[PDB]
């Protein structure tokens, strides 16, 4: 499809362990990382993807950009459910990662899951959104668990009109797993 | 045409609508089935959020589609 | 038992309609008002109880103090699920009501349900708690639905040590209804 | 003596404790059954909230009592 570097940010916050999204919201998010990686990878052999814990006590890069399923898997094991979600920080380190993506012909995209109440200000988040748009990064939020949308106003802000690259997925607990809802979403 | 509304409590209620109905109208049909005013209603279908004034043709909503109803929380 | 005027404050906020507490948190709260009224009334024939919607757009007095089950019932019908919980305001109008309770030999008590995230500041709530204690009013919070305790620090503040009149009930969704958990609680 | 811990997901796990056990110890026994650290644990029994350093004799907890485990949320 399209050549792009994408960064997956996961919510590893204390909210991540919950019944509503089987098996737990965290684990939902793991199957989702796996799926999404294997997807982006086969839409174009040149795609590379990164991984970021977005909670804990300071968002951290779990894996740099790869085609390698092993180090996505190595980075996915060795994270932990703990702390609160620091969204704007996570978004900052995701952006910093994308600027330095090898092969600058790659379109920039960040994909983030939010299953927590957002502690950050709406103003910081909107500034951040406008910045992201300006730097030609597209954003996909996955919005499940507590559904609060701020998120709608964010995606509104960050979307690039002339090529509509930025989507909000709002998903409710139900029959299908989280990764399926993601497969059928415009994030494809 | 008949459609479905699943509240978070798993209760699925059935509504009779035709494809040109505004979402703001659906939220009123939902009001007289469940006693909850439209300004407290939020509608979720296909991962997107149904907007007032858009209609169900707009969202490609078709017979036996299942809408999800969640709390539209305003000043909190 | 003890001669007292008590004020029931209910959370009528948009959170009140929810599955987790059957039939809905609001309705849970109605059966609870009924129970509690009929209880306090038979621990002493001289007790009188009041009712306060604590949400909506401005906490309002649904019934003044009575022995009358009809006007508790009339005040209970004619409230509505709407708005957000304004706790400190509700607590203010409850206190104002108790000061003017006829028959000042009645010990003062407010009983309040919180099934919403508390929008008020911790500082305002702690000031308010210290004030309440100073004015010899005892407080029972019912804490269900979203359980956030602030509430623990509140009841800590407001409790009168030498006669321990102030209790926190933290209750989780389960087999028993809300009014039963309240019957077995120290609020009796 | 054996007791019960019901998480919000309805899963009831059984623990072996004796009546003098600290709550802080119970939260560790709960950790190695469910992989969740004590600083993330909040324990609810009889409407009250179990405190660290108090023991189960303190709370009059007895055989087949059911504890409820909810998230202790710190900096939020």
């Amino acid at each position: 499809m399209v050549l792009e570097a994408t960064v997956l940010v996961i919510d590893n916050s204390e909210y991540s362990r919950n019944g509503d999204f089987p098996r737990t919201r965290f684990e939902a998010q793991i199957d989702s990382v796996e799926f999404i990686f294997q997807a982006k990878r086969n839409s174009n052999p040149e795609n590379t993807v990164g991984l970021i814990s977005g909670a804990g006590a300071n968002p951290r890069v779990l894996s740099t950009f790869t085609a390698e399923f092993g180090k996505i898997l190595a980075g996915l094991h060795d994270t932990q459910i703990e702390g609160k979600l620091h969204m704007a920080t996570a978004l900052q380190i995701a952006q910093l990662t994308l600027k330095h993506r090898q092969n600058k012909v790659q379109h920039q995209r960040i994909v983030a899951f939010v299953c927590s109440p957002i502690s950050d200000s709406r103003d910081e988040l909107i500034r951040l959104a406008k910045t992201l748009k300006k730097n030609n990064v597209a954003v996909d939020i996955i919005n499940f668990g507590e559904i609060e949308q701020l998120l709608d106003e964010f995606i509104a802000a960050v979307n690039n009109p002339q090529e509509e690259t930025s989507h909000l997925l709002t998903v409710t607990p139900g029959p299908r797993l989280l990764y399926e809802n993601i497969a059928s979403s415009p994030i494809i | 045409m008949q459609i479905f509304v699943k509240t978070l409590t798993g209760k699925t209620i059935t509504l009779e609508v035709e494809p040109s109905d505004t979402i703001e109208n659906v939220k009123a049909k939902i009001q007289d089935k469940e006693g909850i005013p439209p300004d407290q209603q939020r509608l979720i279908f296909a991962g997107k959020q149904l907007e007032d004034g858009r209609t169900l043709s707009d969202y490609n909503i078709q017979k036996e589609s299942t809408l999800h109803l969640v709390l539209r929380l305003r000043g909190g």
